[PDB]
């Protein structure tokens, strides 16, 4: 319900294991994932989390 | 209450100089925040805080982005987050300078910079063109965004906890939205210096002496933002000061942007470098929650909450559920909670 | 074709009036991206793009966000996002509308408008304490938000696609930051009305006849956002215009949001009453991917992609390789 359309601003991004404990550190105690007015800016932070060579 | 937090904002302040007192007291009406503003000195616009209670808090630290370029076509440089989890006790004081974005390239209310911007005017594109380089039409370049200070005085000298870097500004021919890899520093023996500074302002840092009236200042200067380039105030209507906070001001180039080691900028004008992001830093002091990552489009902020202290469960890592007040401690690796809500399975 | 998007932006123009030919070019220089823009009429500003396939295309329609209030303490109003499904033939020209961001209450360049933003002046406060009614001065309302608009022609008559509404006005006393649910509507058959325009200008809907100066216009009459109040024209000088595509205009109040139906407006000069929301449209050809969420926080944005049929086959989620159909549902 509010995972798709962060998808769809996202695309196509992989997350390791340690990336994945980061991941699920932003998509839910930050709260630009949190409150659905900040999609983007959580959006923008997952994107750059992928960019990270810690994330695959 | 876990769902208690503070949200310090740039008060409603904008460009070069911070906020104010009264500033700030409109911002925090009707509210659980209350500040107190250094009307004086190298303390002007930096918020005051006293820790209500001790307690372990998480403090989300966000700089502030860089200026679009005179082609206000590409995207502005982000600024960046930096998650800290530290431990603070009673009547503790916590100087928080919240950054602020630099200033834009276009739209211009002067009305022959108007016209530069909407592209009826392009003599700057013609000197380009000629000279391979800006020389005499300095054109618009975005001021650096402003870097977000979570600091507190221990006996004499401030100590950082918490520093999210601000956007660099974007050049005026920036034709690249490629951003760098993030810089953090994670160490205090690391100088605090102040970003380069050719033709624009490079990004203010911790602690250093600035002489340039464009380049930002660190925060032992008041960390005011940096002027124009000058030949952007001579033979031209327009300036593109550096945000708050270390943030560069705008020449041809890109403004640098702020942070605990200031962004750099172009040695000479070229109209097509963008200004280097700062870099943030987390205190020994306290835990990096998350790496440095740009996220910020305008203003920076600062988001201070108890942190949630579930080492109660197998796993170091959880999370409140918005639906249910009942903490939710997750399991990696494909694991699933078991029933006693600890243990994995 | 791998990663084959194309993103349409405001061309780095701003305010009430939308971009011209020259800023859409330079800000489409070196990209996948060509096209034309209107000259005059109710298409001056709108973007012309020709579809290189008849294929299933997914539209993404972001509107803009208002202007802040005079006290730029509160968030601004959000623009609205519209996820489309939609079926393109060869050639069509589609017919593209940016919205633009309403313009913010402060700061202004005007010396005694900055003190009176920054705090040193009260006489809005005083106002509000001797008969607490702001009309010798004018409050701070930022503009309202321009609506994201695509749509195309049958028989010269526009029909619309995506339609996704432009963010409310913050008002001057905006001690709060709720905002109404978000509305948008599927059905065509309802008239793209604007919003009411009171001391504040309303929103630009659909199509309507704006008499209004203050008041943004609707698509089928241009679109241009509107002028701040005369009461704020005079003897105060604000100049806090609304955004392109129906952005409302400046006054105590808050400017109304663009969209499919305007954002009302207050009919009375409350300086605590924000700019409203819009309407945002779904045309009945198309399908709504995600509710419709307030989400922008600057000028609107288009993304057009070509659709992945991820429900094609038996699992409904689907992730293509750039160069292989790797869509997922294992054979």
């Amino acid at each position: 319900m509010k995972d798709k359309f962060l998808k769809h601003l996202t695309g196509p991004l992989y997350f390791s294991p340690k990336c994945s404990k980061h991941f699920h550190r932003l998509y839910h105690n930050t709260r630009d994932c949190t409150i659905p007015a900040y999609y983007k800016r959580c959006a923008r932070l997952l994107t750059r989390l992928a960019v990270s060579p810690v994330c695959m | 209450d876990p769902t208690v937090h503070w949200l310090f904002t740039t008060c409603g302040a904008s460009g070069p100089h911070g906020p104010t007192q009264a500033q700030c007291n409109n911002a925090y009406q009707n509210s659980n925040l209350s500040v107190e503003v250094g009307s004086e000195g190298p303390l002007k616009g930096i918020q005051i805080w006293k820790v209500p209670a001790t307690d372990t808090y998480s403090i989300s630290g966000y700089g502030a982005a860089g200026g679009k370029g005179g082609k206000n076509t590409m995207m502005r440089s982000h600024g960046v987050s930096v998650l800290g989890i530290f431990n603070l006790e009673k009547d503790d004081m916590l100087y928080i300078l919240v950054g602020q974005q630099g200033e834009d390239a276009c739209p211009s209310t002067n009305q022959l910079i108007q016209k530069v911007c909407i592209g009826e005017n392009n003599v700057i594109e013609e000197e380009i063109r000629v000279n391979r380089s800006v020389h005499e039409w300095a054109g618009g370049g975005g001021g650096g965004g402003g870097a977000t200070y979570v600091f507190k005085m221990k006996d004499g000298v401030p100590v950082p906890l918490i520093i999210a870097a601000g956007g660099g500004g974007r050049a005026y021919g920036a034709k690249t939205d490629t951003f760098h890899p993030e810089r953090l520093e994670n160490n205090s023996s690391v100088l605090g210096l102040n970003g380069n500074s050719g033709a624009a302002g490079g990004g203010g840092g911790w602690n250093d002496n600035t002489s340039l009236l464009w380049a930002g200042k660190s925060l032992q200067e008041g960390a005011t933002g940096g002027h124009s380039c000058p030949q952007a105030m001579k033979k031209w209507g327009w300036e593109t000061r550096g945000g708050f906070g270390g943030g560069g001001g705008g020449c041809s180039s890109g403004g640098g942007g702020g942070g605990y080691i200031g962004g750099n900028a172009a040695s000479n004008n070229d109209p097509e470098m963008d200004g280097e992001d700062g870099v943030s830093f987390i205190s020994p002091l306290g835990i990096l929650y998350t790496p440095a990552l740009k996220v910020m489009e305008g203003h920076g902020e600062v988001n201070i909450k108890h942190y949630l202290n579930c080492s109660h469960c197998e796993v170091d890592e959880c999370h409140m559920d918005p639906e249910s007040h009942k903490v939710i401690c997750f399991c990696d690796h494909g694991t699933v909670l078991a029933e006693d809500g600890v243990s994995c399975i």
